[PDB]
């Protein structure tokens, strides 16, 4: 098959292994006309005729919708696809209406997998999404090797061997081996992304908690690739990997992006024979300060053996951690493994997953070395070497179905509605542009005056164990067990001394404040938070509520230490502040022209603030109706400053299945879209023309057509004469008389 | 008709907040359910609208106010041009009504500079008010094709007859006259001539006062009731629920996410059963409004085009024809009947 | 035509509508309940949306409380569903008293309401029956081509007796000479007589 | 009543008539001419009965 490198999704001057929907046989025939079970398929053309393709269900159905193409050469190739419902070609319900112009001697193709159906157009891939289209099975075929026409009829799992070299695609070899590769191995595509149409056979979605098992739904998942190690050779030889895919031995199938990733996935191989399953050996984590050892046995003595089980199981295993401190050799058990282990997968923040379920976590990971002893390679399938995106899954019976990728504004909208493919229509649009802003700060006025406080912990460990508990820990408030504010103005830290033993074996401990029993966060009383008293206690205060100080090593154990107590009184004598202001005499903050956090006279919000000047007479607050900031005068002067929030909404127009055009308050160009119009009341921005026949879309006295440009509305159009009057005349008389049925329905 | 309203689904819920963005996602079946009905709802009456609003260009052109002479026209005539590519403008009396009893700019609401004024403010909540469907041009066209019709009477070409004979024609109708002599025009002119201005100065400030005051109260009316369904929709913005406060980063700023997400439960669902409630109100105006408009086409049929012999319907006395312009949110309809003297 | 335009002339634009009005009575149905029952699902300020799942989990003294919290919820719901559908039917109501006054006039008698049934000269009207309504299907005439007529306003006998018809309908007029009388509506010309 | 503005007074309106006791229940200085509902609750310290 005579693809580009964009079809085969494939790299420049490499070699690489490609797998699904391919290509393969070409039926270089004159029959004419003919029927094929099928998934798609492809076809050159060049010759001056015209050929035609579709895909259809073995009978008639009203409702479902059938693909249709045609195809017309001159210079080029015109190149026409609908996807609609036919009156048994005759189309009354469309999801799309399209043509391309192609370059002659171009494979295109149609390719369909559950109801994504995807269009081939040799430079380009465009995505559909077709209600039922996985019944289209039967391919009807209309072309003849005498007018050019080769086609190739798609079935299913193909895997082939490409060669690349200068742009060419130099060879396509579909293997006799690769036996599996088409549910496990697939190549990294541009940018990182999973190629469409992938089986994700052994993928687990990660979870801290619950599971989805059916449903669809926006997650953060580490779907994401910078490279791919196909039946990698791994063996007790091989040492560690340092999660970067850099590795010497790293030979990755795809596209690769040289840098650091979030995790590794592990994604293993086994059979049905308990002995092939079960191997010796163990994981061994490089952690900032010490080795880690994971390992199982059958029984609870995890001291007889030391395996990994793969794949199904017929007997529970135990699964311990092992790490040693100048031969204190820290153990514990951990938990026990599902009867089927399939994946395995580490975060470089020290988490660790098995089958997308939370085991065990350590400070931090620099490296891993996952030392199954073995006699083959045959231990894994691959290993993935990716970072966490925002992703619209399809999930069922826990896996992964259809994943969407949302990159750009029409996967954004997708996105937005949890739905896989539109309505053609007009949608509202607001991309919040999430990220980190100043915070500004306006009071009246005050004297500015503070203390410091901190929560200190230090600890002992090793008292008779590890693992059970800290032998002791003290804990103080500045020092003492109570501290008070008296000031107008705090602010307090949370400190855990590890370093107090000068060589902090103690990082394998976590000590910290559980959310308490009171209304607030303990980190978050540095925001600008009011009381009219408040007072701390290292010991038991009646009426106080508290924060519970909870440890663990590595969050396998948990046990409380101890609490921070607190009384309070609601008013405003004593504020937050984030952090130890100095020098000045007065604290406030103003940052002018972008997005920030505000509190200002204790209306809290965000947004830009910008200076004007206004003959403001009256107070020093404006708001709206709905409490909002609109503005403020600045007490001790004149000047006036204006809120606004810079998250505006949009309309947005949608066709086709993607984005035409959009109405903004903005003068901006946006989604792509860079031809901007001033109308009386709004910008609209497109990327037509101003030639463009009809529109498709209508609203008030205008229309959006096909292209997106504009087009004004106008009446229609209608007249008559009058009633002829007793006066000498020349009057126009009815001779000839048709009629015409008029419908209306009434409901009743 | 009336203006179209259309809220977003999430600003109008948490102003912007990323926090919402994520717990929202569990109403996802509930929330877009909004935009849906009020999506729909202006669409149809868009195409309703646009359905009455047809042209005839000689119809138009005839409708010069020199086809009318006697009676004038004047205050009723579209102005012809305003020097402008546009083709027509609102009539005197138009101008009148709408100035009297007084689509949003949202091109301005992103430059700061003012404090806001109060459509920037509900647009700042999420709220849109869209631009009409019955432009000024669009009735203006409509309108003064139905008044060349009173003197486009049925010759050949597209000839027209004096408003004159329109109306003798009008009368013969009623009863066939036996006078060659039309006594009756002058005194009719004259005294229709004054009631176009007992009118206008009527709006602008005989029993047509009390006619009149009954049709400026009721055009107030309609105005103050789509103000007033937005300011409530968007006062219940401040309606804290049982919850810390009205201002989610406020509730994000004291309490960490196990709680925060709590407390802005609960507010988000105060603010979606806010704007069901709205939907709802939305919705039943649209019915009324289809209900008025039926009548209005059958007055424009019978009272304007054909002239009826329905006493008690188009004007308490003889008809002889009407008179239609624009007004805020619908049509003003001046019905001309002759009442007997002696 | 029409039935064609159905499966699938200016009747396509008035059938189109008539489809979408059709259509849209039925979305609307739909919607109302689905509405509703989703509402099941919006668990109140309580720890579940599933009763039983309160009750495996709580004694009385407390189930009976979150049990409570969503028994109001739900009625709630239910009251504002009571609502929309009595403000259905009154919708509809309305619509009854216009498609009876169509039956008389429209198919029963024959009106001349101009405007009413039909764009045209209303001839007779069909009804059938349509999801949840009546398609009636108005049959008019349309005039294709019409006659220049020298008509004149009356006749003077004598320079002192003006003589016109009677009914204002009719135009009296010169065909080369030979008068005659015709409908104002349509050319079905006749010989005068004094009778007129 | 009290019209604050920048916390300072701008308008201080007691309410000791009937009239000025319906700008102070409506919170609102100076009323639109029409029908209005009132109570003014003759608030103050009573006996109690048990049965
Ligand atoms: C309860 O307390 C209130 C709270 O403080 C009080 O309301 C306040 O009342 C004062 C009256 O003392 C307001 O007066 C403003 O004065 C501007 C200042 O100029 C005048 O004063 C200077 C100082 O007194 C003089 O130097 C200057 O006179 C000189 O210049 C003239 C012009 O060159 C000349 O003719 C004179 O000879 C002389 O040489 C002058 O006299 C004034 O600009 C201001 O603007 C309003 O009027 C403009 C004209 O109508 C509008 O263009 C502006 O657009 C203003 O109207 C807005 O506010 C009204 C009041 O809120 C609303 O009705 C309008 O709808 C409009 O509101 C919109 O805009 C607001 C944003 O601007 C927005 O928030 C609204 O939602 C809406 O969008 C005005 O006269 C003072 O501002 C009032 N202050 C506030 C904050 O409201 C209320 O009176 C008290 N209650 C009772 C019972 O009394
Ligand atoms: C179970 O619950 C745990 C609960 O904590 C959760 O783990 C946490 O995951 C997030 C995601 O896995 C980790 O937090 C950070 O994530 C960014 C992600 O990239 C996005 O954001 C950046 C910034 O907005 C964008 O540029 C980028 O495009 C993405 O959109 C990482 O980049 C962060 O890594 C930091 O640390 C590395 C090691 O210290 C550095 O090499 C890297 O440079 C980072 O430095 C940055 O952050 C420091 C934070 O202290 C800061 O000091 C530096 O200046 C700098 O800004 C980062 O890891 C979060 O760490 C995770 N939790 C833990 C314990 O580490 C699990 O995901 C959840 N699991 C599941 C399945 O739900
Ligand atoms: C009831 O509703 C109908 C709709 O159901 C209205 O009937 C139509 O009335 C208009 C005027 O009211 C008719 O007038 C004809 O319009 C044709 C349209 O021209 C445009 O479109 C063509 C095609 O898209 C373009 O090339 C052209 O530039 C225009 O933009 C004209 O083409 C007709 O003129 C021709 O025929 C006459 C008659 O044979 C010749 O004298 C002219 O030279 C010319 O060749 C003409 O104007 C339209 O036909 C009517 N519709 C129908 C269905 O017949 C009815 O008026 C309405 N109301 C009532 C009471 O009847
Ligand atoms: C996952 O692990 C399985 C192991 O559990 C592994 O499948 C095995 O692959 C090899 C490698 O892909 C197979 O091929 C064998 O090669 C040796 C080569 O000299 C032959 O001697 C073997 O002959 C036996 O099997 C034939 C086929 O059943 C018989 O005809 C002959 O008598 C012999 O008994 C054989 O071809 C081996 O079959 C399979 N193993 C299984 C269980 O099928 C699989 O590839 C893994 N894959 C990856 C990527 O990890
Ligand atoms: C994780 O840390 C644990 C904490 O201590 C480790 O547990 C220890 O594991 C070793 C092996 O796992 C035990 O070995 C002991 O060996 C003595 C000596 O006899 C054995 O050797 C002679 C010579 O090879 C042979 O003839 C005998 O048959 C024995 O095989 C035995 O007598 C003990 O019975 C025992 O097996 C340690 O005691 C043991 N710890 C505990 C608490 O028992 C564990 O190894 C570490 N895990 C991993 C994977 O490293
Ligand atoms: C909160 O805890 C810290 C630790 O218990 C105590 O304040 C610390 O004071 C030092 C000295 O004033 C600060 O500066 C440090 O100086 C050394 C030597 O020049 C330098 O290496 C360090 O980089 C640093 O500058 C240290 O910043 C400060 N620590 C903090 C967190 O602010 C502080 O006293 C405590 N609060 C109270 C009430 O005691
Ligand atoms: C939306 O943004 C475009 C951004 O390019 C603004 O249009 C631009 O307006 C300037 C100012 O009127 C144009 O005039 C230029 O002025 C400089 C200074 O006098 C002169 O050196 C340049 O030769 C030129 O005249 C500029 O042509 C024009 N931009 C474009 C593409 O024509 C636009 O007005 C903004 N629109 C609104 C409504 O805010
Ligand atoms: C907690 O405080 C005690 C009290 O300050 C610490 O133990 C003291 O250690 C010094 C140095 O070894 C001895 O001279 C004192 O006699 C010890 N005090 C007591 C009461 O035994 C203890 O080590 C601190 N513990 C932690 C975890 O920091
Ligand atoms: C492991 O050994 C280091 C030495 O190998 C221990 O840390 C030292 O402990 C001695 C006395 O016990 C102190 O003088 C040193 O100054 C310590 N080191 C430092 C940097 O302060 C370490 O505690 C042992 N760690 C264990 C058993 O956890
Ligand atoms: C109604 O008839 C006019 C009369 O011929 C149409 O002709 C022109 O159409 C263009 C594009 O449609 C307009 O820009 C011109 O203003 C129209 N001409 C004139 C003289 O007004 C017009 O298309 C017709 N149809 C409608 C719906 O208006
Ligand atoms: C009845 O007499 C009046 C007088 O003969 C005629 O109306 C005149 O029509 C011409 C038409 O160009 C106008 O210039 C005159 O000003 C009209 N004159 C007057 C005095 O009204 C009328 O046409 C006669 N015929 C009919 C049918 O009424
Ligand atoms: C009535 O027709 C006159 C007919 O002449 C209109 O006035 C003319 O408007 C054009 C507009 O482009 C000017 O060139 C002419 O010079 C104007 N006429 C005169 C006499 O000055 C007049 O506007 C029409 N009136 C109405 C109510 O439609
Ligand atoms: C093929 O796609 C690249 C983007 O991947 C684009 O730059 C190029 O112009 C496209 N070429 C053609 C012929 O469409
Ligand atoms: C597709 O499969 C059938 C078996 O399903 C096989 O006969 C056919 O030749 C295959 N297609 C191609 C292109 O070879
Ligand atoms: C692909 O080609 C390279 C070059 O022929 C060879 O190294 C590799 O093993 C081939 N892979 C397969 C599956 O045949
Ligand atoms: C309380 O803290 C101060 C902290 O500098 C310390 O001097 C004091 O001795 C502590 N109080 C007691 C009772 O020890
Ligand atoms: C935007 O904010 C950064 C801080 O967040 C500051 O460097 C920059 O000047 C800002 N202003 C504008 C208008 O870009
Ligand atoms: C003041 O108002 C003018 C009012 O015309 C505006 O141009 C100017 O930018 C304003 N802002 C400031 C801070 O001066």
């Amino acid at each position: 098959a005579n693809l580009s490198m964009l079809q085969l999704g494939v790299p420049d001057n490499s070699s690489t292994i490609v797998t699904g929907l391919l290509p393969t046989h070409w039926f270089c025939a004159n029959q004419s006309t003919s029927v094929y079970s099928a998934n798609g398929f492809f076809y050159i053309d060049v010759g001056n005729h015209r050929s035609a393709f579709a895909l259809h269900t073995g009978y008639y159905d009203a409702n479902q919708y059938y693909i249709y193409v045609t195809n017309e050469i001159g210079l080029n190739a015109s190149v026409t696809l609908k996807i609609c419902k036919f009156s048994r070609s005759s189309s009354f319900d469309c999801i799309v209406n399209l043509l391309f112009t192609e370059q002659l001697g171009a494979p295109l193709g149609i390719t369909i997998s559950g109801e994504t159906v995807r269009l081939h157009l040799y430079n380009v891939t465009r995505t559909f999404y077709v209600p039922a289209a996985y019944k289209l099975t039967k391919l009807s075929v209309k072309c003849y090797f005498n007018y050019s026409c080769v086609f190739s009829v798609v079935n299913a799992t193909v895997t082939v061997n490409v060669t690349t070299h200068n742009g060419r695609v130099v060879n396509y070899t579909v293997c006799d081996d690769c036996n599996g590769y088409t549910d496990n191995i697939f190549s990294v595509q541009q940018d990182g992304r999973i190629p469409n149409g992938f089986p994700f056979n052994n993928w687990f979605l990660l979870t801290n908690g619950s599971t989805l098992v059916d449903g669809v739904s926006r997650l953060y998942q580490p779907l994401r690739l910078t490279c791919l190690w196909p039946v990698p050779g791994l063996k007790s030889s091989t040492g560690f990997v340092y999660f970067n895919a850099t590795g010497s031995d790293v030979n990755c199938n795809g596209y690769q992006h040289n840098s650091v990733v979030d995790v590794m996935r592990y994604n293993l191989n086994f059979s049905a024979n308990s002995l092939d399953n079960l191997k010796s050996g163990v994981i061994v984590f490089k952690t900032l300060q010490y080795d880690v050892l994971f390992y199982c046995s059958n029984s609870s003595s995890g001291v007889l053996d030391t395996t990994i089980p793969f794949g199904p199981s017929s007997q529970p295993y135990y699964c311990f951690i092992n790490s040693t401190i100048n031969t204190t050799h820290v153990s514990t058990f951990v938990g026990i493994l599902p009867p089927t282990v399939r994946e395995i997968v580490v975060a470089r923040t020290g988490q660790f997953y098995i089958n997308g379920f939370k085991y065990f976590d350590l400070g931090f990971i620099e490296a891993v070395n996952f030392n199954v002893t073995t006699a083959s390679a045959t231990d894994f399938w691959t290993v993935a070497f990716a970072t966490f995106v925002d992703v619209l899954v399809n999930v069922s019976a826990t896996n992964i179905q259809n994943l969407l990728y949302c990159d750009s504004p029409f996967e954004k909208l997708q996105c937005e509605h949890l739905q896989f493919g539109l309505q053609d229509g007009f949608y509202s649009a607001n991309f919040l542009d999430d990220n980190v802003l100043p915070e500004t700060y306006v009071a009246l006025p005050i004297y500015y005056q503070h203390t410091d406080i901190n929560f200190t912990a230090t600890a002992s460990f090793g008292g008779s164990c590890y693992v059970c508990k800290p032998h002791q820990v003290n804990i103080s408030l500045n020092g003492n067990t109570s501290v008070c504010v008296r000031t107008s103005h705090f602010s307090i830290r949370y400190i855990y001394n590890r370093v107090k033993s000068g060589s902090p074996g103690d990082s394998s401990w976590h000590i910290y404040l559980k959310s308490g029993t009171c209304p607030f966060s303990f980190s978050k009383l540095n925001n600008f938070q009011k009381f009219k008293t408040i007072c701390f206690s290292t010991v038991e205060v009646p009426g106080s509520c508290n924060f519970p100080l909870e440890a663990t090593w590595h969050y396998t154990s948990y046990t409380i230490v101890g609490a921070l107590y607190v009384t309070w009184s609601e008013g405003n004598s004593i504020t937050g502040v984030p952090y130890p202001v100095s020098g000045i005499r007065e604290f406030s903050n103003l940052v002018l022209n972008n997005c920030t956090k505000y509190n200002i006279y204790d209306y809290v919000g965000t947004g830009i603030i910008r200076s004007s000047n206004q003959s403001l007479a009256g107070g020093i607050t404006y708001v709206s109706n709905s409490g909002n900031l609109l503005g403020f005068k600045n007490v001790s002067t004149g000047n006036i400053f204006i809120v606004t929030p810079c998250n505006q909404p949009d309309q947005v127009a949608v066709y086709q299945q993607s984005i035409i055009g959009a109405m903004t308050a903005v003068n901006e160009s946006r989604y792509g879209l860079q031809n901007l119009l001033q109308l009386p009341n709004f910008y609209y921005v497109s990327n037509g023309g101003n030639n463009c026949t009809t529109a498709v879309m209508t609203y008030s006295n205008f229309g959006i057509c096909a292209d997106g440009s504009l087009i004004p509305v106008r009446p229609r159009n209608s007249s008559d004469n009058g009633i002829s009057a007793i006066i000498t005349a020349n009057l126009s008389i009815p001779s000839n008389w048709t009629t015409s049925v008029q419908v209306e329905y009434l409901q009743i | 008709t009336s203006t179209p309203i259309v809220v977003d689904c999430a600003t109008y819920v948490c102003n912007g907040n990323p926090r919402c963005k994520n717990l929202l996602k569990q109403y996802t079946s509930a929330c877009k359910t909004i935009e849906d009905a009020l999506r729909l709802s202006a669409h149809l009456e868009t195409n309703d609208v646009s359905s009455m609003l047809t042209f005839d260009s000689n119809a138009f052109s005839l409708a010069n106010v020199t086809s009318f002479g006697d009676y004038n026209l004047s205050s009723v005539l579209p102005q012809r041009n305003i020097r402008s590519s546009r083709i027509a403008g609102r009539s005197a009396l138009e101008d009148l009504l709408f100035s009297k009893v007084v689509d949003v700019d949202y091109k301005s609401c992103t430059k700061g500079l003012s404090i806001a004024d109060l459509a920037c403010a509900q647009y700042y909540n999420g709220i849109m008010v869209l631009p009409g469907v019955a432009d000024a041009e669009r009735m203006a066209m409509y309108t003064g094709s139905l008044i060349g019709g009173m003197v486009l009477g049925g010759l050949t070409s597209a000839a027209a007859i004096p408003f004159s004979l329109a109306l003798q024609a009008r009368l013969n109708y009623v009863a066939l006259q036996t006078d060659v002599l039309q006594e009756n025009q002058k005194i009719l002119a004259a005294s229709f001539n004054k009631a176009i201005n007992n009118i206008v100065a009527s709006f602008s400030s005989a029993e047509a006062i009390h006619t009149v005051t009954i049709a400026l109260n009721k055009i107030q009316d309609v105005v103050n009731q789509q103000g007033s369904a937005l300011n409530h929709l968007t006062s219940q913005l401040r309606h804290n629920f049982q919850a810390i406060s009205n201002s989610i980063q406020a509730i994000y700023d004291r309490l960490d996410s196990i709680q925060a997400d709590q407390q802005v439960d609960r507010l988000i669902t105060g603010r979606l059963a806010a704007l069901n409630a709205f939907v709802s109100q939305v919705l039943n105006k649209y019915t009324e409004v289809r209900g008025s408009r039926r009548l209005a086409q059958q007055k424009i049929n019978e009272c304007v085009k054909s002239q009826s012999n329905r006493y008690g319907f188009c004007g308490n006395g003889t008809h002889i024809f009407s008179i239609v312009n624009s007004a805020p949110d619908g049509l003003l309809f001046l019905h001309t009947v002759l009442l007997p003297t002696d | 035509n029409i039935v064609a335009s159905f499966s699938s002339a200016e009747a396509i634009h008035t059938v189109t509508i008539a489809l979408n009005k059709i259509q849209d009575v039925v979305n609307q149905q739909g919607s109302a309940l689905n509405h509703l029952t989703s509402q099941l699902r919006h668990n109140f300020q309580a720890i579940s949306n599933s009763i039983q799942a309160i009750y495996d989990r709580l004694d009385s003294i407390q189930a009976d409380q979150q049990v409570d919290r969503l028994i109001t919820g739900r009625l709630a719901a239910l009251n504002a569903f009571v609502s929309q559908v009595l403000n259905k039917y009154t919708e509809v109501r309305g619509s009854r008293r216009l498609a009876q006054q169509k039956i008389n006039e429209c198919v029963k008698s024959q009106s001349n309401r101009y405007g009413f049934c039909g764009n045209g000269t209303h001839i007779f009207s069909i009804v059938n029956s349509a999801p949840d309504g009546l398609l009636f299907l108005h049959t008019v005439l349309l005039p294709t081509d019409y006659k220049n007529v020298k008509a004149w306003s009356g006749i003077c006998v004598d320079g002192i007796y003006g003589y016109v018809l009677r009914q204002p309908n009719l135009v009296l007029y010169s065909d080369n000479g030979v008068f005659r009388v015709t409908s104002r509506v349509m050319f079905q010309p006749r010989l005068p007589v004094l009778s007129d």
